[PDB]
RNA sequence: CUCCGAACGGUAAGAGCCUAGCAUGUAGA
């Protein structure tokens, strides 16, 4: 006014060893200069 | 035809566009247009006249005030001497200038107020105006700006004259401000709405089928 | 109006990488299919990849048994169309989900000939597939809902042909 | 670049006085140089680089040919010839040469910091291709 | 050589144009040796030469007379 | 001495104290001196009406307080 | 007043009517006028035989 | 179709392609008598002709802002772009002139500087007459002098704001 | 003060319903269909 | 004058409470934290004139954005329009509230950029350029378009008015 | 330090530089925080040291240039410097008869008064109302006086940089 | 008329180049004209020499406002043409000065409604 | 005896014809 994900879906031969494909999640940079978009 | 006011005033907006009810100046300026053929078809030859050409003007022409178009265009005879750009009501008229052979006429309507009394000072102002004004149709030089008050009853013109003519112009206006057809229709509209209750002619040999 | 922990994504979608790196974005983009705020967060699917984002949000897309960024599915692989319409789709899915679709779409200053930057350009330099067929003119809202798929009737007569 | 100090220039500055206005004149060059053509970035991609060069000789006289005396290792840089911070950071062991933040990783800038020729040599340009974004130094 | 030599004989002026001393040399026989391109050149060199001669035999007449005084 | 209202309806209301038998181009002159402008570029209007620069003040029966469109040409 | 038959439609204005056919999307449907600048050549051939046409 | 020069322009660096004169008299030079004819599309060649049957050098006239054909085919060849070479070639014509006078008035308004003077230097020769139209409509018979005077030391010579050229003294003490 | 407010809004609504009336006898809509 | 400049001090004195609160708030110090931030050293003029362009056009962009091509801002942040238009335009240009007042706050700091530019591009340059800033701030008083925003302002304007005779 | 000078040559156009991509930001945060017109009101170039440096932090886009350096000016050498300026101004005023200083509105419709000056700007005077003192009694304060910030290198007198 | 178009070419470009050199010259003679203006305010005469005539583009030649007559601003955006048109003497009544604002009851300012300053000058 | 103000309360609504500066950058085969 990182993450660890088990991917359950599809795990056989995708992605070869697709054993639990740990990930990095960070945050973007907004600048203090963009009207709402 | 109520050509503009200042303010919102809705009251004498309406009592206006009740005061003309159909396209009413469009009827002046044909009236007054007609008024003053007749006026130069009476004499004619005795003005080194050529024919009466009353020019084909746009159908709010009338109306338009930015411009000014001529409302006849006379034609004289043959080297026709032009006087000087004065007023119609000075005498000491000045015949030093050129010689024209087409010499227009434009009839203006102002719908004056209280700081808009002096009409002849609005007929120069537009005569320069429209005479300066490299945007209008225009074909002669010379020719007069003969302007009308309405909301006064005021008559004035200052341009170009004619020789021999700047009585009989006056004698013309001063017989088409009284006894005009259109003129009375505004003065009989104005007096019902403010409430203030106080072919014809032959020579011509002319028939009808 | 709709945020997140983490993506409802593909196994292909994510990339042939098992450590990958993502990028949250609280609050951007405004979904494609149901016009809200979401939460967007784009990645690299792996090396010299397409660096593929988050279209479809969450509950447009958990509603509707799909993936946030293709529109396929998270059980089969298939199209929303076929899996409607259509059992026959465990014989018709595939395993390996070929990368085709995590590559960078095709260099427009090379279709027009100028491509200035040379070997160095991060796009595609492949010859525009023709326009003519029907994929070459499928979008996101009709392929979200059942309603007119390009693909869906091309995979759809594979299932009866053979 | 210079205008004025409000002073004459030290002992020796006649010497970099032809070297510096070469590279002076390439800066404002590539400063009045057209966009046509650039990409996005590509515009300022050789202005770095002019930046680079210009240094790039005023340290080697600073102390590394020990050509410049103690005024002309300092006053060039109290007025813009060059940067001191830029220097100070070619000062380390680690960045020798590398431009100003083209490929390094997530410096206190959240693009990046640190350096444009930080990638490493091994596996720097993955798989083949070079290129960077800020300076284009691969 | 004919052709500047006519210009002369012609009194083509040095203080006007091309186009309007023309009349003075068409219908002269020598006004047939050259072609526009030799016509212009010849007729330029012949008005920058009597032009510059006739300023500098003023500046010289009076520069002349003071110097003897 | 006349007072005149030079004024719009974009942040420039400006008030100019020109004399009675002027004209319109020390008119002008005034106006541009005043609010931010040269001579050359200004046009005073009333409702299409553009005023010339040759026809005097007084003849157009212009008085103490009459505002007046301005425009920039 | 004027009358366009590419679209069949009446232009009043002189300056309204002007204003159509330069421009109009249906008679630039009739073909692509985008004018592309000539060579430098082609600047000069333009300039030469207006020298020889209209002068000579 | 006024908007765009082909498909793609190089900036001048002043105000933007179509806008270095007043957002004003360009949006006046566009509704006219002149645009409407020729507006069709005038690249490289028709120019040369619209611009030797056009004995006028001057910009704007009447009450109303009415622009002159010089004025309004200076904005179309101004729209167009031509490259540098057209340029030159306008700038080396002796036989015809008011398209001389244009090519200069454009090399000023889209040009260098050093290329201002380069070209328009030994345009300070010619002591010829030129016709212009005055503000008050009445035409006026100058020397080309006086326009290129005009044009290089004074400030809007024409309705034109001109994008404020140095001083010759700096650029003599840098440059030739 | 109020007054003006009420003739504005009585004079809206005329122009509404002249407006409404012109279009359903609009010459698109009723004198396009008697041509129809 | 004196007197109006007694009032201010004193109704200062007054309302003069010790300030210690907000626990250091500062501004621009965390945008240079950013990635939307980078500090260098350009000299005064220049940057006077690059926030003077660059306050243009944030203005033109917005008014290009409103639909509005019949209206331009002239380069001196005085606006002025195109063709007169009277149909429904000039019901869409009544801004009257913060377009006007930064308007004029642009309009105040591209001309005393402008005065200060004429000085480096050959201007009178001896205390002339004083001569300048002293009028420019009585036009601001005066000739700058403050006061409809606003009216307060001529209060200080007062001051600035009541101080030019304390000089 | 160029980096500016080339992101400002782009002041709008058709998505040809950074038109589209930078727009909306180049418009918001640009609207948003001026805040730079009261730096520009706080920094003044100081006319008896007019050679002024202002740091600027600016916005890649080029939306604004903010200058987030704050002066702080010592306040017995501002008064004496302010004084013998009054001092100075007293004496052209009395000794110059014909005062050519209404150099009112500059530029004046659509010209940007940028061309060459924010550039190297072959033109510096920067000798403005320096008055020449005799170094037999403004011994002390000789050199230190028309330097705008008096103190930098010091060490002694400044308590910092 | 071509011999007088070339004498006429040197009467321009002799005046143009005239105004380039004394353009130079005159950074010079301004820096001069104070070196002798210096040495003038130096030693050439206390208080008796001026050689000076106080100029002044625009004369305000100002009169006296009668009780309230507003005050009129001119406006300083052009006084270096020295137009005519601003030596008028901006001291008359413009609409409503003509009347004495004596005989009235107590005073009037403003009858609009909008009084929000309160202020005359009396102390 | 020099203190000088701006916006709204404002421009009837209308059917036939016509012209245009601006905006997306993607999913997928």
């Amino acid at each position: 006014a990182y993450i660890r994900y088990t991917p359950s879906q599809q795990g056989v031969a995708f992605n070869s060893g697709a054993k639990q494909r740990v990930i990095r999640m960070v945050e973007m940079q907004k600048d203090p200069m963009e009207p709402p978009r | 035809t109520g050509i503009f006011m200042h303010g919102k005033i809705p009251t004498l907006k309406i009592s206006l566009i009740q005061i003309f009810r159909a396209h009413l100046w469009q009827k002046i300026h044909e009236s007054i247009v007609m008024d003053l053929c007749q006026v130069f078809d009476q004499e004619l030859d005795a003005l080194e006249i050529e024919t009466v050409q009353k020019e084909t003007i746009h159908p709010r022409k009338s109306y338009k005030m930015n411009s000014s178009c001529a409302d006849i265009l006379l034609f004289a005879s043959y080297k026709w001497n032009v006087s000087r750009p004065s007023l119609l009501a000075d005498s000491k008229d000045v015949m030093d200038s050129t010689t024209t052979q087409k010499y227009w006429i434009d009839i203006q309507l102002r719908w004056g107020d209280y700081d808009s009394h002096d009409i002849e000072r609005y007929a120069r102002a537009k005569f320069l105006d429209y005479t300066t004004d490299n945007m209008s149709i225009y074909p002669s030089p010379t020719g007069v700006l003969i302007a009308i008050d309405l909301a006064y009853n005021l008559h004035s013109a200052y341009g170009n004259w004619f020789p021999g003519s700047k009585p009989l112009i006056q004698q013309a206006m001063a017989k088409i401000m009284k006894a005009n057809p259109a003129l009375y229709v505004l003065r009989e509209r104005i007096r019902k709405g403010l409430q203030l209750y106080s072919e014809l002619f032959s020579n011509q040999i002319i028939w009808f089928v | 109006w709709e945020d997140a922990d983490f993506p409802i994504l593909c196994q292909t979608c994510l990339g042939e990488n098992p450590y990958i790196r993502m990028t949250k974005e609280k609050y951007g983009k405004e979904c494609k299919i149901c016009a809200r705020p979401f939460t967007v967060f784009r990645w690299c699917p792996g090396v010299r990849m397409r660096f593929k984002k988050t279209e479809v949000c969450q509950t447009c897309s958990k509603l509707k048994n799909v993936c946030q960024t293709c529109l396929l599915d998270l059980e089969y692989g298939l199209p929303i169309q076929v899996r409607d319409a259509g059992d026959m789709l465990l014989k018709l899915a595939r395993t390996t989900p070929y990368y085709k679709r995590n590559r960078p779409h095709i260099c427009s200053f090379w279709v027009k000939g100028e491509c200035k930057r040379g070997e160095e350009c991060p796009y595609r330099h492949e010859k525009p597939t023709d326009p003519d067929d029907p994929l070459a003119d499928q979008n996101i809202k009709d392929r979200y809902y059942g309603i007119n798929d390009p693909v869906a009737d091309k995979l759809l007569k594979r299932a009866s042909t053979m | 670049k210079v205008k004025r100090s409000r002073k004459a220039p030290p002992d020796g500055w006649e010497l970099i006085e032809p070297t510096l206005d070469e590279l002076d004149q390439k800066m404002r060059e590539a400063e009045t140089e057209p966009h046509e053509g650039k990409r996005k970035v590509e515009s300022l991609w050789p202005i770095f680089r002019i930046h680079h060069q210009k240094t790039r000789y005023i340290f080697d006289l600073f102390y590394k040919r020990k050509a410049i005396s103690r005024e002309l290792y300092e006053y060039c840089i109290k007025e813009g010839y060059a940067d001191k911070n830029l220097i100070a950071k070619w000062k380390k062991q680690g960045y020798e040469n590398l431009c100003c933040l083209r490929c390094i990783q997530t410096r206190d800038t959240n693009f990046g910091t640190n350096c444009i020729c930080r990638v490493p040599k091994s596996k720097l340009e993955v798989g083949r291709i070079i290129e960077c974004t800020h300076c284009g130094c691969r | 050589k004919q052709f500047k030599d006519m210009l002369l004989e012609r009194g083509v002026s040095a203080f006007s144009t091309w186009e309007k001393e023309l009349h003075k040399i068409v219908f002269d026989p020598r006004y047939l040796l050259l072609n526009p391109k030799e016509r212009k050149q010849v007729f330029d060199q012949y008005v920058k030469t009597r032009a510059e001669e006739e300023r500098r035999e003023k500046k010289n007449k009076i520069m002349q007379a003071k110097e003897d005084f | 001495m006349i007072e005149v209202v030079c004024n719009d309806r974009l942040g420039k209301k400006v008030r100019v104290k020109c004399n009675t038998d002027d004209t319109i181009g020390d008119l002008k002159k005034l106006i541009a001196a005043q609010t931010g402008t040269r001579w050359n570029k200004i046009v005073l209007k009333k409702w299409y009406t553009i005023f010339k620069d040759h026809v005097s003040l007084g003849d157009y029966e212009i008085h103490d307080g009459m505002n007046l469109e301005l425009y920039y040409q | 007043g004027y009358y366009c038959n590419v679209c069949d439609c009446v232009v009043k204005d002189s300056i309204n009517f002007l204003d159509h056919i330069n421009g109009k999307k249906h008679q630039r449907n009739l073909g692509m006028s985008m004018r592309v600048e000539r060579s430098t050549l082609d600047q000069v051939k333009k300039r030469f035989e207006v020298n020889k046409k209209k002068m000579e | 179709m006024a908007n765009r020069t082909v498909k793609d322009a190089h900036s001048i660096h002043g105000t933007n392609p179509q806008y270095l004169v007043e957002k004003i008299i360009r949006t006046r030079i566009y509704e006219s008598k002149y645009w409407k004819e020729e507006c069709f599309g005038l690249t490289a060649e028709l120019v040369v002709d619209k611009a030797m049957e056009l004995r006028f050098v001057g910009g704007v006239y009447g009450g109303n802002i009415k622009p002159t054909p010089f004025l309004c085919l200076t904005l179309k060849m101004l729209q167009i772009q031509p490259e540098k070479d057209i340029i030159v070639e306008f700038i080396k014509n002796e036989d015809f002139k008011y398209v001389r006078m244009l090519g200069a008035l454009y090399m000023r308004l889209t040009g260098t500087a050093i290329d201002c003077y380069k070209y328009l230097e030994p345009l300070y020769n010619d002591y010829r007459k030129i016709k212009s139209q005055n503000r008050n409509g009445e035409f006026e018979l100058m020397h080309v002098d006086e326009f290129i005077d005009e044009l290089l030391h004074s400030e809007r010579v024409c309705d034109i704001i001109l994008p404020r050229l140095q001083k010759r003294y700096v650029l003599e003490e840098a440059e030739q | 003060e109020a007054r003006k407010r009420e003739l504005k809004k009585n004079k809206k609504q005329r122009m509404m319903v002249r407006a409404a009336v012109l279009k359903m006898k609009d010459p698109k809509q009723i004198i396009r269909d008697m041509e129809k | 004058s004196y007197q109006k400049l007694l009032k201010y001090y004193v109704l200062n004195a007054l309302k003069h409470r010790p300030p210690k609160a907000q626990k250091k708030r500062y501004l621009f110090r965390s945008f240079k934290a950013t990635k939307f931030f980078q500090s260098t050293k350009l000299d005064w003029v220049e940057v006077g004139l690059q926030v003077c362009r660059q306050g243009y056009n944030m203005l033109n962009l917005l008014i290009h954005r409103k639909n509005l091509n019949y209206l331009h801002l002239d380069y001196n942040f005085n606006l002025k329009p195109v063709k007169t238009l009277t149909t429904k335009e000039r019901k869409k240009s009544r801004f009257g509230n913060a377009f006007h007042l930064c308007r004029e706050v642009l309009r105040l700091t591209k001309l005393v950029v402008d005065s200060h530019v004429q000085y480096r591009l050959g201007n009178v340059d001896a205390f002339q350029l004083a001569d300048g800033l002293q009028y420019i701030f009585a036009h601001v008083g005066q000739l700058t378009g403050m006061y409809r925003y606003k009216y307060k302002l001529m209060r200080q304007i007062r001051m600035c008015k009541d101080l030019k005779h304390l000089i | 330090p160029e980096h500016v000078r080339k992101i400002i040559r782009d002041h709008g156009d058709m998505t040809n530089r950074k038109f589209r991509h930078d727009k909306r930001v180049y418009l918001g945060a640009l609207k948003y925080m001026p805040h730079a017109v009261l730096k520009l009101l706080e920094n003044m170039p100081m006319p008896w040291e007019q050679i002024r440096d202002v740091p600027v932090l600016y916005h890649i886009t080029g939306a604004i240039s903010f200058v987030n350096e704050i002066p702080w000016v010592i306040e017995p050498v501002y008064i004496s410097q302010w004084g013998s300026m009054w001092i100075m101004m007293r004496r052209e005023k009395r000794d110059r008869r014909h005062f050519k200083r209404m150099r009112f509105p500059p530029f004046d419709d659509e010209e940007p008064p940028l061309d060459y000056a924010d550039n190297i700007l072959d033109v510096e005077p920067l000798e403005a109302i320096q008055l020449e003192l005799d170094p037999e009694e403004d011994a002390p304060v000789l050199d230190w006086f028309y330097d705008h910030q008096p103190l930098r290198d010091s060490r002694k007198y400044v308590n910092g940089s | 008329n071509d011999e007088e178009e070339y004498e006429a070419w040197k009467v321009r470009e002799l005046k143009r180049i005239k105004r380039d050199r004394e353009d130079r010259e005159a950074l010079e003679k301004e820096k001069a004209e104070i070196e002798r203006m210096r040495n003038l305010t130096e030693e050439e005469r206390r208080a008796e020499l001026r050689a000076n005539g106080k100029v002044i583009t625009n004369k305000a030649v100002k009169g006296k406002y009668k009780f309230l007559q507003k005050y009129y601003h001119r406006g300083a955006f052009f006084m270096d043409e020295d137009e005519e048109v601003y030596k008028r003497d901006f001291s008359a009544p413009t609409l409503e000065d003509h009347f004495n604002k004596t005989i009235l009851p107590k005073v009037m300012q403003v009858k609009n409604f909008g009084r929000s300053g309160r202020t005359k000058y009396t102390h």
